[PDB]
C-alpha cells in the first residue's frame, strides 16, 4: 500500500529508496526493537547496508475508533468488516428513538474519522409515569411528544411536600425534566412528617402511616387520645394519660426523683463520649457517617410507668472531639454527627480556603475527605 | 513529669543569635502541657521568633518530623474587634511570619508553625504536637 | 463614518440571523476589536455553537480571550478553538503574548479543512493541523447558531467590535493583510457570506431577550500610520533604555550639549545657627571636585546650600540603610551599629544575654538595661524626666528615640526636589557605602521622597571624594559594571551579560563583564561567577565599580549618553535653561509618490506633547486634549483603631512593580497598616475593605485604570474588586459593578454618561490579599484644563535648501509633504522642535532617495540592512518600524508577511539549533546521540518514579528557577529527590547521585545533560553544581568536573577531553 521510487536504477551497496503511503495509512517505520514514532512526512527514504535493509517500513490501514456512544447517541452498532480504511458501519436507533433520515451507514474515512451520519436518531419523550397525591398541571405534558430538555410541573397535594421542605417555606410544586435516555427526573410527594408527639405519651401510640401527614393515632386503652393532622400541620388535640439496664459510662441524675412525668438528665461518664438512641440495625463501630442519630437530653417517664429513651436503648458512643470549625480536617469528626467538622474537610466551606488533614498522613480521599453534601464539590 | 532523653534535639549554630540555643522535643504535647512541661523541666519559656534567619532555621529543624506542626510561643490575648499576639515570656511581638489568609479566619487561640513551608498557622491549645522550647 | 459596537460584561450579546448560510468546510472570522483588561475568564467574542441537543456539547468553533494557566489565572491570551462533529477532542491555539487591553487588534481564525489558523495584526501566531474534515453536515445545518460577544453560559465580553467578517473559505495570510489594509466592503465578492458595518444592527443581528443589546458608537480604529510607543528592553526601564533610542544618543554629538543641574546640599543647623552637619570647606570642595569630574562630560553643576534650624532634628542620629523594624529583630545588622542605635539594642553586643528576663525598674536609667533582653529598662530610659531622649532612648515602638530614617527625615523637611537634586546626609555603620540614590524611573525622582543619601563623615575626603560622583550617576540612571554577574538572581537570568550589549547588564557595550571587587586590576578566579572563570579588560577605573576613589577616574562614552538621556527624559525641571526636548529618533518615511514623499516623526523625548507651563497641568496632556492624571492622595481606613485613616504612599503615583503576578512592597494590601502584634481584622461581608484615591484636578472622566497586581490564588469568590463608586464633586456616589481582575494586565473600564467632575474613586475588596498598584484617571477628548495649555510646533530642516515658504510654516501635527523633489537627488531631512521663540536640538537626519527604496517601501533591500520589509509602520506585527525581525517570528515573503515560528509544528534548518521544541537536541553532521536507559537514582519514592530518565527528554518543559517547591508538574518528566526537601537537605548535608546506563556502549565525545529546574531555592543566593563521572565498562570513574546549572543551556554539554596517548 505504497509507492516506492528509487533515484538510481542499479542496487548497489549505497543506494537509496524512497518510498510514500497512500492515502488512509499510517506509517510504522520500526528497527530491531525500537518502536519509534510515526513520521509525519509521507516520504522514508530507506539505504540498504551490508545487503541488509536497516529498518521495516509498513503502512497500515488507518485505525477509526470503536463507534462509540457519543459518535452517533441512541444507537447501536454493528460493523461486519472492521474499523479499518474502507470499511462500513451500520446503526440502528433506539426503541425511545425514531430512525429518520436516507442512510443509516457510517464509513471509515481516509483522516481517520467516521463519516457525517445521514440519520438521525431521534428521542421523543412520551407521557411521564403518574405520581401519587400529585397533579400534572401543564396541558401539553398531557401528550406523547414533548421536547427533550422541557420542565412538566406536578403540583403536590397540600400535606404533601418535597422532604426536606422549611417549616416557614413549604413548597407543594416541583417540576421533573425530560431527560436524555427518554426518562423524567424522579419526584414524589411523600412529607417525613406531619408533626412529632410528646415524648410523654411515647410508646403505646398505634397510627395508620405513623408520623406522616394524614395519619391518625391511637393509644389502646372523658376524650381519647384520637387525633387527626390538620392542613397547616397541627393536631386538633394532645395526647393524656430504677433503671439498673445501663450502658458502660451512662449516668442518670433525677431532680425531682421517680414521680410521674419527671425529667431526668442523661450522662456519659467518658468526657469523650455522647447518649443516643441507636437503631437496632445499627451497631456500635458501624455507625455510618451519613447518619444523624438522635442525641439524648433527658429521660422522661411516660404513662406506662416506663421510660422513652430506655437506658439500655441508649449508647454511649465516641463522642465528637471539640476540635471543630478551627480550619482543620479531622477523621474522626468527618460525619453528620460531628457536622463533618464543622464543614472544615472541604474546600468550599474551610475558612483558609485549603483541606489540610491533622496527622500529615492520612487517605485525602478516604477517610479525611470531603463528604458534606452541601459542598460544591459534591 | 519531664520529656525522655531520645526525643530531644538540639539546634544551635543560626548566623542571627547564635548565642540562643533550642531544644526540638518530638513529645506530643498540647499547648498548656508542653509550656508548664518545659518550664518546670528547662529554664525558659516557649520559643519567640523575632527575626527570620530564627525562623529558617527552626523549619530547616522541623522538616523532618512526621508531624505537620510545632509548637512556638505565640498565643492571642484579647477580645473584641482588635485583639493583640503576644509571646509566653512577655517579649515584644515585631515579626510576623503568617501563611495565606492565617489570622482573620478565627481557629484555635494558639499559634504553631508549620512544618512544610515555615509559616505560622493559628492552631488549638489542646492538639498534641512536638514542641520547641528554649533555656 | 465607521461605527462600533461597545459591549460590556452585564450580559449584551447577539446572534446571527437564521438567513444566511453558516460555513461548512472552510472559513475565515476577520475582526477589528478592542479588548479591555479586565475579562472574564473563558470570554468568547464570537461562538458557533449547537442548539439541537446537550449532547456532545462544545462542538463548532469559539474565538476569545482566556487564560493559560487555568488554575492561576496568569496570562490571557487569545484564543481560537475548534472540535468538528466527526473528532473526539477540542483543540485550542493561541496566541504568543497577553493581550494588550487597550488597542485595536485585528482578529483573524481560518480553517481549511486540515489546518487551524490564528492571525493577530496580520502575523499568524498559531497553527494546528489536529482538526481534519468539515465542521458539521448539511444535514444539522438547521441548529447550528453564531453569538457574537457572548455564549450559552454568559461568558461575555468588555470591549469594542468594529468590522465584523465572515468567509466561507479559508484565505491566504496576504488575503488577510489585504482586507486589513483595505477596510472597505468585502460584499462584491461571492466567497464572503457576511461582512459588517454596524449601522444597522437590528438587519442581520438579533439580540437575546435578556441581555439589552449593545451600544454603537464611533471608533476611528485606523487614526495612526506609526506607532509612537517604543518598549525598553527585558533589563531596562524607560524609553531611554531602549537601544533605538540610545543609538541617536550615541552617534550624534549635538544631544551631548553641555547642560546646567542645579543640585542642592541641605546641612542641618541646631535653633542658633553654630553647628554645621557639613562644613562650608568640604561643601567647597565636594563642588570644586565635582566640577571638575563632570566638565569634561558636559554636565555643568549648580550649587545651592540650604540651612535648616531645626534643634530636635540635629540632636538624633540619622540612619541610611538600616530599618526601624531591625532594630528589635536579633539578627545581628552591621548598618544599625552606633551610640545612638544601641549597638542595634544589643543584638550586635555579645555582653547580651539570650535569655529574656524582664528586671524590676527601680529610679534612673541603666546602660546595661537599656538593651532589647531587658525590655529598654522597662521604659525608663525613654522618659524625659529621667534623662534626655535624644541619647538614652532606643526603643523604636516609643514615638520619641535617639535614631531617625532619612524616610521620615524628607517627611520632615518637605523639600520641593521637582528643581533640585537634594542631598541628604546620615550615617551608615557598615561605611561600605553611601545612602539609598533614588533612581530616575522611580515615583519619588520628582517628589519629596527623591535624593541622593551621603554619609558626613568621608564627605570631601582626599580618599573619599569619589562617592558623589557615584551616586549621582546612579542618580542619573547609571547600573554598577557587576550588575550583570553578581548583582543577578541567578545564573539564570536574562539580564546576565555573556558578551557586552546594549540589552544585558549595565545596558553599555563599552564596559566589559565584571565582578564586585576592591582591587585596581583584573581578578583571577572566583567562585561567585557561574561561568567564567576570568575576565579581561574589566573596568577596575570606572566611577560605577567597586574600586577604591582613587582607582575610580573614568566615564565611558556610553554612560555619558545614558546620563544626558535621562537629564532630557525626566529631568527637564532641574535645568534653568528651557531649550526644548530633542526628537530623538530620526524621521521616518510614510510613503512616497511620483512627485512627492511623506514624513512622520516621533514625539519629542520628554513625552510632552504641550509647552512647559510650571502652574498649570499641561504637562499631564496628551497628544489630543485629553488628561490622564494619576491618585495624588490616597485615603483607606485603619483596621484596628477606629476612624485611623492611614495614607498609603504607595498606589498613588504611577505604577513602578517588577514582577507584575507577586506580593510587593510598592502596592496597597487591606492588611498592610496593622501593626505585627494586632490581630487584622477581615474586611466586612456586604461591602468590604475600601481604599479612596483622589486625583489632583476633578473632570469629567472617560476612563479609569487600575493596576491589581496580585490577587489570592485560592479564591473561590468570583470577583475580587467588589465595587467601585466614583465621587463626584456635587456629593453624589456613581456605583460600578463587581469587576473581574487579572493578575498581569491592569483592569480598565470606560465611562458612560459621567457628566458629573469625579475627584476620586473608592475601590471596595472582600480580598484581604488584594494589592493596588496605581490608579489612573483619563478624560474626555476637550478638557477645559488643558485648553489653556498651547502645543508645540515642528520644523522641517532639510539638507539641500528648501523654499522659503515650505521652511517658514510651523507644523502643528508630526506630517509632512513636499512636492519639491528632483527624481535623482538624494535629501537628508530633519525636524527641530520649536515652542515659542526658542528651537530644540536638531533630530538625527533620515537620509531618502526619490529612486532607491527605503524602509518603509514593501521591498527588501538587504543593502541598508532590512531583515523584514512591510509597509505597515506598526511594532505588533513580527516586523519592526525599523525594519528589523522582531524575536521569535520569521517573515517569508518579498512583502514581508511573517509567522511565529518557536512554537509552529513544523520544523526547519534555520531553527535547529535555536528551538529545542520544534526540532530534537541539535547533534552536528559527525556525532550521534545516544540516550539513557535503565537509569538507577539515589532517592526513590512512590510519588517520584526515577525511571523517567530513559529516552528522549522533557522538551516541552520549560526550565525553572527560583522555586521553592518541585512538586507542581515536573515529576512526571523529571526525577528529583522526593524524600528529602531543601531545608532538610539545609540541616543534614547529603549527596546524590544519579546514575544512568546505556545499551549500546561507545565512545564519550560529549555528554548531554537536560534539565528542567536550576536547583536554586528562592531564598539562597547560592548557585547549584552538577558533577559527571563516566563510568566505563571496565568500571573505573573519569572525572569531567563541576558545571553550573543555567536554563540558558538547557541541554549541559559537557566536552571530554581526552589525551591522545
Amino acid at each position: 500500500n505504497a509507492s516506492l521510487n528509487c533515484s538510481s536504477s542499479d542496487r548497489y551497496h549505497g543506494a537509496q529508496c524512497t518510498v510514500s503511503c497512500r492515502t488512509g495509512y499510517v506509517l510504522q517505520i520500526r528497527r530491531d526493537d525500537e518502536l519509534i514514532k510515526s513520521q509525519t512526512g509521507p516520504s522514508v527514504t530507506v539505504t540498504c547496508t551490508e545487503g541488509k535493509w536497516n529498518k521495516q517500513v509498513a503502512c497500515e490501514p488507518v485505525d477509526c475508533s470503536i463507534p462509540d456512544h457519543h459518535q452517533v447517541y441512541a444507537a447501536s452498532f454493528s460493523c461486519p468488516e472492521g474499523t479499518t480504511f474502507g470499511s462500513q458501519c451500520s446503526f440502528q436507533c433506539r426503541h425511545p428513538a425514531q430512525l429518520k433520515g436516507n442512510n443509516s451507514l457510517l464509513t471509515c474515512m481516509e483522516d481517520g474519522l467516521w463519516s457525517f451520519p445521514e440519520a438521525l436518531c431521534e428521542l421523543m419523550c412520551l407521557a411521564p409515569p403518574p405520581v401519587p397525591n400529585a397533579d400534572l398541571q401543564t396541558a401539553r405534558c398531557r401528550e406523547n411528544k414533548h421536547k427533550v430538555g422541557s420542565f412538566c410541573k406536578y403540583k403536590c397535594k397540600p400535606g404533601y411536600h418535597v422532604p426536606g421542605s422549611s417549616r416557614k417555606s413549604k413548597k407543594r410544586a416541583f417540576k421533573t425534566q425530560c431527560t436524555q435516555d427518554g426518562s423524567w427526573q424522579e419526584g414524589a410527594c411523600v412529607p417525613v412528617t406531619c408533626d412529632p408527639p410528646p415524648p410523654k405519651f411515647h410508646g403505646l401510640y398505634q397510627c395508620t402511616n405513623g408520623f406522616q401527614f394524614n395519619s391518625e393515632c391511637r393509644i389502646k386503652c372523658l376524650g381519647s387520645n384520637v387525633i387527626h393532622c390538620r392542613k397547616d400541620g397541627t393536631w386538633n388535640g394532645s395526647f393524656h394519660v430504677v433503671p439498673n439496664e445501663l450502658n458502660s459510662n451512662l449516668k442518670l441524675q433525677c431532680p425531682d426523683g421517680y414521680a410521674i412525668g419527671s425529667e431526668c438528665a442523661t450522662s456519659c461518664l467518658d468526657h469523650n463520649s455522647e447518649s443516643i438512641i441507636l437503631p437496632m440495625n445499627v451497631t456500635v463501630r458501624d455507625i455510618p457517617h451519613w447518619l444523624n442519630p438522635t442525641r439524648v437530653e433527658r429521660v422522661v417517664c411516660t404513662a406506662g410507668l416506663k421510660w422513652y429513651p430506655h437506658p439500655a436503648l441508649i449508647h454511649c458512643v465516641k463522642g465528637c472531639e471539640p476540635f471543630m470549625g478551627d480550619n482543620y480536617c479531622d477523621a474522626i469528626n468527618n460525619r453528620a454527627f460531628c457536622n463533618y467538622d464543622g464543614g472544615d474537610c472541604c474546600t468550599s466551606t474551610v475558612k483558609t480556603k485549603k483541606v489540610t488533614p491533622f496527622p500529615m498522613s492520612c487517605d485525602l480521599q478516604g477517610d479525611c475527605a470531603c463528604r458534606d453534601p452541601q459542598a460544591q464539590e459534591h | 513529669t519531664c520529656p525522655e532523653e531520645e526525643d530531644t534535639v538540639k539546634v544551635v549554630g543560626i548566623p542571627g543569635c547564635q548565642t540562643c540555643r533550642y531544644l526540638l522535643v518530638r513529645s506530643l504535647q498540647t499547648f498548656s502541657q508542653a509550656w508548664f512541661t518545659c518550664r518546670r523541666c528547662y529554664r525558659g519559656n516557649l520559643v519567640s521568633i523575632h527575626n527570620f534567619n530564627i525562623n529558617y532555621r527552626i523549619q530547616c529543624s522541623v522538616s523532618a518530623l512526621n508531624q505537620g506542626q510545632v509548637w512556638i510561643g505565640g498565643r492571642i490575648t484579647g477580645s473584641g474587634r482588635c485583639r493583640r499576639f503576644q509571646w509566653v515570656d512577655g517579649s515584644r511581638w515585631n515579626f510576623a511570619y503568617w501563611a495565606a489568609h492565617q489570622p482573620w479566619s478565627r481557629g484555635g487561640h494558639c499559634v504553631a508553625l508549620c512544618t512544610r513551608g515555615g509559616h505560622w498557622r493559628r492552631a488549638h491549645c489542646l492538639r498534641r504536637l512536638p514542641f520547641i522550647c528554649s533555656y | 463614518p465607521s461605527r462600533a459596537l461597545y459591549f460590556s460584561g452585564r450580559g449584551e450579546q447577539l446572534r446571527l440571523r437564521a438567513d444566511l448560510e453558516l460555513p461548512r468546510d472552510a472559513f475565515t472570522l476577520q475582526v477589528w476589536l478592542r479588548a479591555e483588561g479586565g475579562q472574564r475568564s473563558p470570554a468568547v467574542i464570537t461562538g458557533l455553537y449547537d442548539k439541537c441537543s446537550y449532547i456532545s456539547r462544545d462542538r463548532g468553533w469559539v474565538v476569545g480571550i482566556h487564560t493559560i494557566s487555568d488554575q492561576d489565572n496568569k496570562d490571557p491570551r487569545y484564543f481560537f478553538s475548534l472540535k468538528t462533529d466527526r473528532a473526539r477532542q477540542v483543540t485550542t491555539i493561541n496566541a504568543h503574548r497577553s493581550y494588550l487591553p487597550g488597542q485595536w487588534v485585528y482578529l483573524a481564525a481560518t480553517y481549511d479543512g486540515q489546518f487551524m489558523k490564528l492571525y493577530v495584526n496580520g502575523a499568524q501566531v498559531a497553527t494546528s493541523g489536529e482538526q481534519v474534515g468539515g465542521i458539521f453536515s448539511p444535514l444539522t445545518q438547521k441548529c447550528k447558531v453564531l453569538m457574537l460577544g457572548g455564549s450559552a453560559l454568559n461568558h461575555n465580553y468588555r470591549g469594542y467590535i468594529e468590522h465584523f467578517s465572515l468567509w466561507k473559505v479559508a484565505r491566504t495570510q496576504r488575503e488577510i493583510l489585504s482586507d486589513m489594509e483595505t477596510h472597505g466592503a468585502h460584499t462584491a465578492l461571492p466567497q464572503l457570506l457576511l461582512q459588517e458595518n454596524w449601522d444597522n444592527v437590528k438587519h442581520a443581528w438579533s439580540p437575546m431577550k435578556d441581555g439589552s443589546s449593545p451600544k454603537v458608537e464611533f471608533s476611528n480604529a485606523h487614526g495612526f500610520l506609526l506607532d509612537t510607543s517604543l518598549e525598553p528592553p527585558l533589563c531596562g526601564q524607560t524609553l531611554c533604555d531602549n537601544t533605538e533610542v540610545i543609538a541617536s544618543y550615541n552617534q550624534l554629538s549635538s544631544f551631548r550639549q553641555p547642560k546646567v543641574v542645579r543640585y542642592r546640599v541641605v546641612n542641618l543647623y541646631e535653633d542658633d545657627h553654630k553647628n554645621p552637619t557639613v562644613t562650608r570647606e568640604q561643601v567647597d570642595f565636594q563642588h570644586h571636585q565635582l566640577a571638575e569630574a563632570f566638565k569634561q562630560y558636559n554636565i555643568s553643576w549648580e550649587l545651592d546650600v540650604l540651612e535648616v534650624s531645626n534643634s530636635s532634628l540635629r540632636r538624633r542620629l540619622i540612619l541610611a540603610n538600616c530599618d526601624i523594624s531591625k532594630i528589635g529583630d536579633e539578627n545581628c545588622d552591621p548598618e544599625c551599629n552606633h551610640t545612638l542605635t544601641g549597638h542595634d539594642g544589643g543584638d550586635c553586643r555579645h555582653l547580651r544575654h539570650p535569655a529574656f528576663v524582664k528586671k524590676q525598674h527601680n529610679g534612673v536609667c541603666d546602660m546595661d538595661c537599656n538593651y532589647e533582653r531587658f525590655n529598654f529598662d522597662g521604659g525608663e530610659c525613654c522618659d524625659p524626666e529621667i534623662t534626655n531622649v535624644t541619647q538614652t532612648c532606643f526603643d523604636p515602638d516609643s514615638p520619641h528615640r535617639a535614631y531617625l530614617d532619612v524616610n521620615e527625615l524628607k517627611n520632615i523637611l518637605k523639600l520641593d526636589g521637582s528643581t533640585h537634586l537634594n542631598i541628604f546626609f546620615a550615617k551608615s555603620s557598615e561605611e561600605e557605602l553611601a545612602g539609598v540614590a533614588t533612581w530616575p524611573w522611580d515615583k519619588e525622582a520628582l517628589m519629596h521622597l527623591g535624593g541622593i543619601v551621603l554619609n558626613p563623615s568621608f564627605y570631601g575626603m582626599p580618599g573619599h571624594t569619589h562617592t558623589m560622583i557615584h551616586e549621582i550617576g546612579h542618580s542619573l540612571g547609571l547600573y554598577h559594571v557587576f550588575r550583570g554577574i553578581s548583582e543577578i538572581q541567578s545564573c539564570s537570568d536574562p539580564c546576565m551579560e555573556t558578551e557586552p550589549s546594549f540589552e544585558t547588564g549595565d545596558l553599555c557595550n563599552d564596559t566589559n563583564p565584571a565582578p564586585k571587587h576592591k582591587s585596581c586590576g583584573d581578578p583571577g578566579p572566583g567562585n561567585d561567577t557561574c561561568g567564567f572563570h576570568s575576565f579581561f579588560n574589566t573596568p577596575y577605573n570606572n566611577f560605577m565599580s567597586y574600586a577604591d576613589d582613587d582607582c575610580t577616574d573614568s566615564f565611558t562614552p556610553n554612560q555619558v549618553a545614558r546620563m544626558h538621556c535621562y537629564l532630557d527624559l525626566v529631568y527637564q525641571g532641574w535645568q534653568p535653561s528651557r531649550k526644548p526636548a530633542p526628537v530623538a529618533l530620526a524621521p521616518q518615511v510614510l510613503g512616497h509618490t511620483t512627485d512627492s514623499v511623506t514624513l512622520e516623526w516621533f514625539p519629542p523625548i520628554d513625552g510632552h506633547f504641550f509647552e512647559r507651563e510650571l502652574g498649570s497641568a499641561c504637562h499631564l496632556c496628551l497628544e489630543g486634549r485629553i488628561l490622564v492624571q494619576y491618585a495624588s492622595n490616597a485615603s483607606s481606613p485603619m483596621p484596628c483603631s477606629p476612624s485611623g485613616h492611614w495614607s498609603p504612599r504607595e498606589a498613588e503615583g504611577h505604577p513602578d512593580v517588577e514582577q507584575p503576578c507577586k506580593s510587593s512592597v510598592r502596592t496597597w494590601s487591606p492588611n498592610s497598616a496593622v501593626n505585627p502584634h494586632t490581630v487584622p481584622p477581615a474586611c466586612p461581608e456586604p461591602q468590604g475593605c475600601y481604599l479612596e484615591l483622589e486625583f489632583l484636578y476633578p473632570l469629567v472622566p472617560e476612563s479609569l485604570t487600575i493596576w491589581v497586581t496580585f490577587v489570592s490564588t485560592d479564591w473561590d469568590s468570583s470577583g475580587a474588586v467588589n465595587d467601585i463608586k466614583l465621587l463626584a464633586v456635587s456629593g453624589k456616589n456613581i456605583s460600578l459593578g463587581p469587576q473581574n481582575v487579572f493578575c498581569d494586565v491592569p483592569l480598565t473600564i470606560r465611562l458612560w454618561d459621567v457628566g458629573e467632575e469625579v475627584y476620586g474613586i473608592q475601590i471596595y475588596t472582600l480580598d484581604e490579599h488584594l494589592e493596588i498598584d496605581a490608579a489612573m484617571l483619563t478624560s474626555t477628548a476637550d478638557t477645559p484644563l488643558c485648553l489653556q495649555c498651547k502645543p508645540l510646533k515642528y520644523k522641517v530642516v532639510r539638507d539641500p535648501p528648501l523654499q522659503m515658504d515650505v521652511a517658514s510654516i510651523l507644523h502643528l501635527n508630526r506630517k509632512f509633504v513636499d512636492m519639491d523633489l528632483n527624481l535623482g537627488s538624494v535629501y537628508q531631512y530633519w525636524v527641530i522642535t520649536i515652542s515659542g521663540t526658542e528651537e530644540s536640538e536638531p533630530s538625527p537626519a533620515v537620509t531618502y532617495i526619490h529612486g532607491s527604496g527605503y524602509c518603509g517601501d514593501g521591498i527588501i533591500q538587504k543593502d541598508q540592512g532590512e531583515q523584514c520589509d512591510d509597509m505597515n509602520k506598526i511594532n505588533g506585527d513580527g516586523c519592526s518600524l525599523f525594519c528589523r525581525q522582531e524575536v521569535s517570528f520569521n517573515c517569508i515573503d518579498e512583502p514581508s508577511r511573517c509567522y511565529f515560528h518557536d512554537g509552529d509544528g513544523v520544523c526547519e534548518e534555520f531553527e535547529q539549533k535555536t528551538s529545542i521544541k520544534d526540532c530534537g537536541v541539535y547533534t552536528p553532521q559527525g556525532f550521534l546521540d545516544q540516550w539513557a536507559s535503565n537509569a538507577s537514582v539515589s532517592h526513590q519514592d512512590q510519588q517520584c518514579p526515577g525511571w523517567v530518565i530513559i529516552g528522549q527528554p522533557a522538551a516541552s518543559q520549560v526550565c525553572r528557577t527560583k522555586v521553592i517547591d518541585l512538586s507542581e508538574g515536573i515529576s512526571q518528566h523529571a526525577w528529583y529527590p522526593c524524600t528529602i526537601s531543601y531545608p532538610y537537605s539545609q540541616l543534614a548535608q547529603t549527596t546524590f547521585w544519579l546514575r544512568a546506563y546505556f545499551s549500546q556502549p561507545m565512545v564519550a565525545a560529549a555528554v548531554i545533560v537536560h534539565l528542567v529546574t536550576d536547583g536554586t531555592y528562592y531564598g539562597d543566593q547560592k548557585q547549584e553544581t552538577i558533577s559527571v563521572q563516566l563510568l566505563d565498562t571496565k568500571d573505573q570513574s573519569h572525572d569531567l568536573g563541576l558545571h553550573v546549572l543555567s536554563c540558558r543551556n538547557n541541554p549541559l554539554i559537557i566536552p571530554v577531553v581526552h589525551d591522545l596517548s
